[PDB]
């Protein structure tokens, strides 16, 4: 039960850091 | 500023996006698959198949792996009791861990197509727009449907190259996967007989290639074109959404009423068995058929298979449930432990008083004895004044045959009165209800929340359906009449509505 | 042998329907164009995509092909 | 030109009623079942399934005819006037109770019919199709309570008989058998009916009573020209009338059609699922928790527990006359007596 | 091998068409004489 | 002229209480 | 003929015998 | 819950479904639903045009 | 075009916001008993 | 609505014949064979004192003319 | 007994659509 | 004036063929003449089903 | 426990009556 | 025992703050 | 002045999106387990 909660979190967290590398704001220039 | 109802009306036209959400549509339902998968395969409990089926358990999507033959986990266990050595890469594991897979490859290739939503296929090369031409992508999808349902009867259904499917006992004693031999004649139409199951894709996938190929080579009349609006997406919609609701009455009729796709040994039995007679009326013949050899009671009662006595039980016909009496059989009434026996009720003199059996719509049926005949000659009363038929006024006693409790006795009307209340429901069952905290009343099973959940969804995409004929159809006029509706609405002066043939 | 109960070979155009107006971005869109296209004169030229390489498929320029392969 | 080209010329011609290519269903399919249920009301018994006389040959009123289901052993099949149960015999079709069958499975037909005529006039006459989508709703509650509940559930004689006094068996028959009341879909249902009642009345009242001045008596039905580019109810005054009164009030009357539009379909589709998970027999009978309470804590005595305990006295009397198949004779004893009452 | 079944119920095959033949008959009959 | 529609609307009027006057009758003491 | 000479006959033409077959029911001297 | 105990027991005592009165009320909430429903069909069908086909039909 | 030509805006005013909230509590009101059994 | 007055041939006469032959097919009771309904005395053999009760499905033809 | 279950699926059922019509919401009377 | 891929090379053909729909009536009798039969093949299969149509090697006993 | 869950969704329905009737937008004209 | 008041706080941290978020970022991105 | 003249918008770009959103589950995922204890 709590298993699953935990596996969600982990997987939340790497969710997160996927899209924060791949679908960022480009940095712009001037 | 669109309304929240018509935020997907920006990829009317947008069709690698539209491929897009198709991929992520496709990845969330492989996701729940695994997921379901995994949660059920935690959840499920192998320890006695005999007492403790998987449809006791509230188990949904391994009675489909182990429908289309997947009969082994990883554990070394398996469904029928015995253990297997090899388990190979397709378990039930490896199962759901492969829909997890694709949940995440058809993620990444989801996110591909909207980010390079603008190459050049999805452009007309003849005039230079963005259209797609829609029966020769029903062509190439129908062949491809074809493909892949003649190639599964062929192969993986009549074993031929896969290992078939779940072909059982009709009386649901010695299920197991077989190879499938396809029946041609007129017994393939028969749904009892999974050779029709067989004989049905072989013809069904050529059919389909043919048809497919016939929509590659040709092309419609300018008459249906217009008459169905085939340059536009939407009637495809339209049409599918039909196609599939029409699919959902018959996957839960088949589902409820009971067929060779769903198996009694899979999906427990169905509610027309009860009210029928048949497990009763099939151990009553098995006993009379060996007490005519010249065997006596207990060693006749005491030959038929405690799963063969579980199927005599109202609490597995699954008419007894409940819409908000959520989770599972077990958690209903308790886990099958001990089968005491048949029950039989003498009067005074040695006649078989009989316990007329609850039929499905009374909740508390009460409590009669019938005679040989019909008559009623006992009862347990409601009102307990003036009761002339009580069982301590007649004398009732019990006997037992077979079961746990074999070859006992009882006269005293405060266990009388209970084994009558129980035996009320079918045969005599010894349960559980301190392990997983039961509460005694019945729940449902898989066989009837498949048919609820197909039959709600099958009639809401019916009004999806009509929704859709019309906001096809009624294209031009989406958004408002014109400015300029005439004087056509009149009452037999223009002879004809609107139509402009002969006035 | 002049066999063509059928006329599968047969020259027949090929009436051509534009595009409708899908774009939603602006009220009252149309529908398909009858009789709009002079209909797309049907030729049997071998052209050299490898996906559908004669652009038709009624035609004796398929059908001979298909018959001695056949 | 062709066929199909005089054939849409007539169909389609004008005259004082309007058959189509839709019409061609709906008049034909239709007005059998009409027919149908005249006569079963009429000539036609019901002796020998149910056990019911109830004709008007047989001295039955119009509220109490009834066109009745058949048997419980002509447990699924379409009773077709030919076929393996009546053979063509006629007399013994309508002794066997195939007039409800004719009549209800052709009249399913009627429904579609009428929805297509429904929607092939709001083509003719180039209009918007909302008023397809909502005659849906009483096509989805006569199939749900027609065709799907006697589907599932073993037999066509569980299915409400085209009457008056037959319904009435019906709605009793659920509340003593199903407690159809505890559905929260049958809430959804009733607040649907009773909401578009309400707003009905609402509108009705409001319209015609905020209305402009026109004409020069107090009859104020005369000052209506039907070719008018003005109003004829001031949208501000009732605007300000219902927001004082009231509190919310509407400003948009495009929204108003469109919410009387909304609210009893919504009510019926939200019944219709209902009904289909009666007929699976997953109803909303008794709960957990004040059952558990009320085993062991005798004086407890809610009028929930007083329902269930009524419900059950309606099961226990009325069967035994209302489904003789059973074969069931209960001894007055065993019948729930409440101690003369 | 027909059973009466099969028997009665073919010949609400051959019903069916003759009532959708009549319909089409009635069309026929009054369409193509007013036009 | 003719005969008017008040009194072809009266009589009809006439012949229909009649027939429920008659079935009233027939309502209280007739089967 | 006339759709509307059918439309006119065709539902009040049984209407009479149904009528007089009723009447007939009321008058059964029981 | 107190509600349908109300109706019931009425039902049992006083018999309301065989009332003339009854099913003049019926008529009058069925009836209700019928006209609110095909005048908000009637009405919605036949909306002037005055804005677009992105946004909503209510501007 | 490598933009969208198709990015379109949701628009969703107070008086929907409260016909929101109100169905969702009036949901919640309803089948909570029931849920809660 | 109002544009009858027709005393015609057709029309009038052959109302009264449809109402003569409503009356005689209830009157004769050529109805109650044609329907099948029974008749005041018809309703409990002297061998049945129930309401009939319909028990088998595919003989339901050899059955209900026993149950007549 | 009451449910584990019923209370998170009553937090959920309030939280999840509530603030879905909070985000158009807020959304749209941004701009306006 | 888009994205080149050999995918979008090779499956251009079969997005070329936009509109090049049939005058006159086409395969229209024929395609009525298989919606009958499929009509009339699902009327047999509903009447097996139901058991109004009695047939010899259907057994319909939940046995086989 | 669930009396609480109750109470609370009484008070939240009340509390979006409330909310409704008075911080409505404004009506406005022309 | 596990903590079933513990379930709902865990819920409950998730979801609030991650909406409180979105709503701040769609108000932000809706403007540019 | 009857209309507030301190009327101002609130601003968050993407870049805080994603570090709220990964403070919020790091806490979780760190706070879980003694919370479940
Ligand atoms: C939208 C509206 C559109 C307008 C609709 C217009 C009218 C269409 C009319 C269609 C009528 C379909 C019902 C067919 C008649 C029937 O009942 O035929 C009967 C069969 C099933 O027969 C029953 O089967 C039961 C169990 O049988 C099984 O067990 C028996 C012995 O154990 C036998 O061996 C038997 O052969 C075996 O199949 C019992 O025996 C019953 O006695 C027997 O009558 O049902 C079936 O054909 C139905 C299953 C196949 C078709 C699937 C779609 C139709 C139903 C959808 C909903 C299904 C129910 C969902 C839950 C409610
Ligand atoms: C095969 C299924 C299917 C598909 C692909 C579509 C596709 C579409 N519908 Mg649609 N529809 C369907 C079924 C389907 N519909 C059904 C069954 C109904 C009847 C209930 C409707 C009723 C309907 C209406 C009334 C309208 C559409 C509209 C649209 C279009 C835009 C959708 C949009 O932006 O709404 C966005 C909607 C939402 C974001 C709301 C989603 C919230 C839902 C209700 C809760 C979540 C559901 C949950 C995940 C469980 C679902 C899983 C599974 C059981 C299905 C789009 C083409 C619109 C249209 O015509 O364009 C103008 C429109 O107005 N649909
Ligand atoms: C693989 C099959 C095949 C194919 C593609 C062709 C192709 C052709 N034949 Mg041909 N033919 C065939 C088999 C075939 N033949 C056989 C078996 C015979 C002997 C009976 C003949 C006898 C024959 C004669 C006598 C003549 C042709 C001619 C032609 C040409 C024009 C006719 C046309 O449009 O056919 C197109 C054919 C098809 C599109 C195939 C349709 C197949 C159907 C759909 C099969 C379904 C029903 C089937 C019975 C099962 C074309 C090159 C004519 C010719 O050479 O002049 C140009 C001519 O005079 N054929
Ligand atoms: C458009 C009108 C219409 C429609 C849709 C129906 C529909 C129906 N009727 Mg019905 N009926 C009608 C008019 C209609 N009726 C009329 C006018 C009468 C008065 C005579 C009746 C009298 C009647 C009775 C007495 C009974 C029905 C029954 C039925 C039901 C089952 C019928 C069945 O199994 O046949 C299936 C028929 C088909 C599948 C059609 C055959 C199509 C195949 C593919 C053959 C192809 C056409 C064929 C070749 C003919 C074409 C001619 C050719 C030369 C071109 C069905 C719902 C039965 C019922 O109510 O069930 C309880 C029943 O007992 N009908
Ligand atoms: C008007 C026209 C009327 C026509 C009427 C006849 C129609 C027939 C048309 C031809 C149909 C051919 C298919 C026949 C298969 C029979 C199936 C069958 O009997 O199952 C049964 C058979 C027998 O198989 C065995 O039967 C046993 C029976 O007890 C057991 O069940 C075994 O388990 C089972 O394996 O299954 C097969 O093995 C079929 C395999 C043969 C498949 C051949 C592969 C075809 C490859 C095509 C390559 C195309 C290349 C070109 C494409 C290039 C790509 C760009
Ligand atoms: C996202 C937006 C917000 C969505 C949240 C709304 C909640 C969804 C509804 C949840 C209801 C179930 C929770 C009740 C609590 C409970 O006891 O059950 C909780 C039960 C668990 O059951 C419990 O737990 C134990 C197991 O560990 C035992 O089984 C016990 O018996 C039991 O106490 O789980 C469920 O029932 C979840 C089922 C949800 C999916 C089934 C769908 C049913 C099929 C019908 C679908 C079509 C419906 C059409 C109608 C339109
Ligand atoms: C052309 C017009 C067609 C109109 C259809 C009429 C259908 C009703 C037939 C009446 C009938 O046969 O019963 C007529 C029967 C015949 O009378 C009965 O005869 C018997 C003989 O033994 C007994 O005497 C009965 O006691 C006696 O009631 O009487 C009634 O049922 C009541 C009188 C009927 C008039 C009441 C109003 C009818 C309902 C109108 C509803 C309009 C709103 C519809 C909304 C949708
Ligand atoms: C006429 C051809 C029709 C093909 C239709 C194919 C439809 C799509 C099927 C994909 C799913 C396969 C089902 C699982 C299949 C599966 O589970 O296989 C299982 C097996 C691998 O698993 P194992 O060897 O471990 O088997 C398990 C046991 O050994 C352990 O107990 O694969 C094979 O050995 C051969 C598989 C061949 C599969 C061929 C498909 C790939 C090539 C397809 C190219 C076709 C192009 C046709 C163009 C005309
Ligand atoms: C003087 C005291 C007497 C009144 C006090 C009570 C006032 C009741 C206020 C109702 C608030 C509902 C707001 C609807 C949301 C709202 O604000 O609607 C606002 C809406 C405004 O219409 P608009 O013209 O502004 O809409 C323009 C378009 O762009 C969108 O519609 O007004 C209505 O449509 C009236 C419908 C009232 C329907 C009321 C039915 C509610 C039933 C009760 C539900 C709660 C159950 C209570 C049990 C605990
Ligand atoms: C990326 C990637 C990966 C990962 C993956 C994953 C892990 C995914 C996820 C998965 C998942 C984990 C998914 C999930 C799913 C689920 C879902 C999607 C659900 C749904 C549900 C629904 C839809 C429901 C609704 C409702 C309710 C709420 C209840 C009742 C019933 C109803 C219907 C009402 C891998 C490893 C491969 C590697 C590579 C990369
Ligand atoms: C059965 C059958 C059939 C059918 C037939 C038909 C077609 C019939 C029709 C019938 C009809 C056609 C009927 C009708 C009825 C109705 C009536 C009989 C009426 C009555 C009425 C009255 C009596 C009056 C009332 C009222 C009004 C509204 C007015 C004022 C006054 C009052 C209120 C009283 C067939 C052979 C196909 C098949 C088989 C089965
Ligand atoms: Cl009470």
């Amino acid at each position: 039960m709590e298993a699953l909660v935990y596996t969600f979190l982990l997987v939340g967290t790497l969710g997160i850091i996927f899209f924060s590398i791949f679908f960022r704001d480009p940095p712009r220039m001037i | 500023g669109l309304p929240w109802y018509r935020v997907h009306t920006v990829v009317i036209n947008d069709p690698g996006r539209l491929i897009s959400v198709h991929l992520m549509h496709t990845a969330l339902v492989s996701g729940w698959a695994g997921s379901m998968a995994l949660f059920e395969i935690s959840v499920f409990d192998p320890s006695d198949p005999v007492l403790n089926p998987m449809w006791r358990q509230g188990m949904f999507v391994l009675p489909f792996m182990t429908r289309l033959g997947i009969t082994q986990s990883w554990g070394g266990w398996t469904i029928s009791g015995e253990t297997a050595t090899n388990p190979g890469i397709w378990s039930y594991e490896g199962v759901a861990a492969a829909h997890i897979i694709l949940s995440g490859a058809l993620f990444l290739a989801s996110v591909w197509h909207w980010t390079y939503w603008d190459l050049e296929l999805f452009r007309d090369p003849r005039t230079g727009k963005t259209a797609l031409d829609l029966p020769k992508i029903f062509g190439i999808h129908l062949f491809l449907s074809g493909l892949l349902c003649f190639g599964f009867g062929a192969f993986h259904v009549t074993g031929v190259f896969g290992p078939g499917i779940w072909v059982s006992d009709p009386y649901g004693l010695t299920g197991r996967v077989q190879p499938v031999a396809p029946s041609w004649g007129a017994d393939g139409f028969d749904p009892y007989n999974p050779g029709g199951i067989a004989s049905h894709h072989i013809a069904a996938g050529i059919l389909g290639v043919l048809a497919g190929l016939f929509h590659l080579c040709v092309r419609p009349s300018i008459r249906l074109y217009f008459g169905l609006s085939m340059g536009s997406i939407e009637t495809v919609l339209s049409s599918s959404i039909a196609a599939v609701f029409w699919a959902a009455f018959v996957v839960a009729g088949t589902m409820w009423y009971g067929s060779a796709a769903t198996p009694i040994e899979l999906f427990g039995p169905t509610r027309y068995q009860w009210d029928q007679g048949f497990f009763q009326q099939e151990i009553q013949k098995r006993v009379q058929a060996s007490l005519a050899e010249g065997a006596s009671l207990s060693d006749a009662w005491s030959r038929i298979p405690e799963k063969l006595a579980f199927y005599d039980y109202i609490g597995n016909n699954p008419a007894k449930g409940g819409l908000f009496r959520t989770g599972a059989m077990n958690s209903g009434d308790g886990i099958a432990v001990g089968w005491l026996g048949h029950a039989s009720f003498k009067d005074q003199e040695g006649r078989e008083l009989f316990v007329r059996r609850m039929p499905t719509f009374f909740e508390t049926f009460p409590v009669l004895l019938l005679d040989k005949d019909g008559i009623v000659r006992a009862d347990v009363p409601f009102r307990k004044a003036e009761s002339k038929y009580s069982i301590e006024q007649v004398g009732v006693s019990v006997t037992f045959y077979g079961g746990e409790l074999d070859g006992l006795t009882f006269t005293d009307p405060a266990t009388v009165k209970k084994y009558a209340r129980k035996a009320q429901l079918g045969e005599i069952f010894e349960f559980d209800r301190s392990t997983l905290q039961s509460d005694g009343v019945f729940r449902s099973s898989p066989r009837g929340w498949f048919t609820f959940g197909h039959v709600c969804f099958a009639l809401l995409f019916f009004f999806g359906h009509i929704w859709h004929g019309a906001r096809t159809i009624f294209r031009d006029v989406f958004a408002g009449i014109d400015d300029d509706i005439n004087d056509q609405v009149e009452f037999g002066k223009y002879k004809k509505l609107g139509d402009t043939s002969s006035l | 042998r002049g066999f063509d109960p059928l006329g599968l070979s047969k020259p027949s155009e090929f009436v051509v329907i534009g595009v409708d107006e899908n774009d939603q971005n602006a009220a009252k869109n149309n529908k398909g164009s009858v009789e709009a296209i002079v209909q797309a004169t049907p030729d049997e030229v071998s052209s050299e995509n490898r996906l559908a390489p004669y652009s038709e498929v009624f035609g004796l320029a398929r059908f001979r092909e298909c018959e001695l392969i056949h | 030109r062709t066929w199909f080209d005089d054939a849409d010329d007539w169909l389609r011609q004008d005259r004082f009623v309007f058959v189509g290519w839709s019409g061609l269903l709906l008049f034909p399919c239709a007005y059998f079942a009409l027919g149908g249920w005249l006569t079963g009301t009429t000539f036609v018994t019901s002796w020998y399934t149910h056990g019911l006389a109830t004709s008007y040959l047989e001295g039955c009123n119009f509220l109490t005819a009834a066109v009745s289901t058949p048997a419980n052993s002509m447990a699924h099949s379409l009773l077709f006037v030919w076929g393996p149960e009546a053979q063509g015999d006629f007399t013994r079709w309508c002794q066997l109770g195939g007039l409800w069958a004719f009549v209800a499975l052709h009249g399913a037909f009627g429904l579609i019919g009428f929805m297509l005529r429904q929607f092939e006039i709001a083509r003719s006459v180039n209009l918007r199709p909302y008023n397809a989508i909502a005659f849906s709703a009483p096509i989805a509650v006569f199939v749900s309570v027609f065709l799907i509940y006697p589907l599932g559930q073993s037999g066509w004689f569980f299915a409400p008989s085209f009457g008056v006094a037959a319904i009435f068996r019906f709605i009793l028959f659920f509340q003593g058998f199903h407690n159809w009341t505890l559905n929260p879909f049958h809430m959804m249902g009733v607040a649907g009916v009773l909401g578009a009642a309400l707003l009905c009345a609402i509108h009705g009242a409001t319209v015609e009573n905020t209305l402009f001045e026109d004409g020069d008596g107090a009859n104020t039905f005369r000052a209506f020209n039907p070719t008018q580019a003005e109003e004829t109810y001031s949208m501000v005054t009732a605007n300000r009338f219902w927001s004082q009164i009231f509190g919310v009030a509407f400003s948009n009357k495009r929204w108003l059609h469109f919410f009387m539009l909304l609210v009893p379909v919504t009510g019926l589709w939200m019944s219709a699922i209902g009904v289909v998970g009666l007929a699976l027999n997953l109803r909303a009978y008794d709960f957990v928790s004040q059952e558990i309470r009320a085993a062991e804590d005798p004086e407890f005595e809610t009028f929930y527990t007083k329902n269930i305990l009524l419900n059950e006295g309606i099961r226990a009397w009325m069967a035994a006359q209302d489904q003789p198949h059973e074969r069931l004779v209960f001894p007055e004893e065993v019948l729930p007596r409440g101690n003369a009452l | 091998a027909v059973t009466p079944s099969l028997k009665n119920f073919l010949g609400s095959l051959i019903a069916g068409a003759t009532v959708l033949g009549g319909i089409a008959l009635a069309i026929t009959a009054v369409s193509k004489f007013d036009k | 002229g003719r005969i008017p529609l008040w009194l072809v609307g009266t009589e009809e009027g006439t012949l229909a209480i009649g027939a429920i006057s008659c079935f009233f009758y027939g309502f209280l003491c007739w089967f | 003929f006339t759709v509307r000479w059918l439309a006119i006959h065709g539902i009040a033409v049984p209407t009479i015998f149904f009528l007089g077959a009723i009447t007939a029911m009321q008058f059964i001297q029981r | 819950s107190g509600t349908f105990n109300f109706m019931i027991v009425f039902q049992a005592e006083h018999n309301i479904l065989m009332h003339p009165f009854h099913m003049l009320g019926v008529a009058g909430v069925f009836g209700g639903s019928l006209f609110s429903a095909m005048h908000g069909s009637l009405v919605t069908s036949s909306l002037i045009r005055e804005t677009t086909e992105n946004e909503s039909a209510n501007e | 075009a490598r933009p969208n030509p198709n990015k379109q805006v949701v628009e969703l005013n107070r008086t929907s916001l409260y016909w929101g909230l109100l169905l969702i509590f009036v949901l919640a009101v309803l089948f909570s008993s029931y849920i809660f059994n | 609505i109002l544009t009858s007055i027709r005393y015609w041939v057709i029309h009038s006469i052959t109302v009264p014949a449809l109402f003569i032959a409503g009356w005689l097919f209830v009157s004769t009771g050529l109805a109650y064979d044609v329907f099948g309904t029974p008749r005041p005395n018809e309703y409990f053999t002297e061998d049945r004192q129930e309401a009939p009760l319909i028990t088998d499905r595919f003989n339901a033809l050899e059955q209900v003319k026993k149950l007549s | 007994e009451v449910n584990i279950y019923g209370l998170t699926a009553t937090a959920l059922f309030i939280i999840i659509p509530t603030s879905f019509l909070l985000i158009l919401y807020v959304k749209t009377a941004s701009t306006q | 004036p888009g994205l080149v891929t050999p995918l979008g090379t090779l499956l251009r053909p079969l997005n070329s063929e936009a509109g090049k729909v049939l005058p006159g009536w086409g395969t229209t009798v024929l395609m009525a003449v298989f919606i009958l039969l499929f009509a009339a093949f699902l009327l047999i299969i509903l009447e097996i089903y139901n058991s109004s149509l009695i047939l010899d090697d259907v057994s319909m006993s939940w046995e086989t």
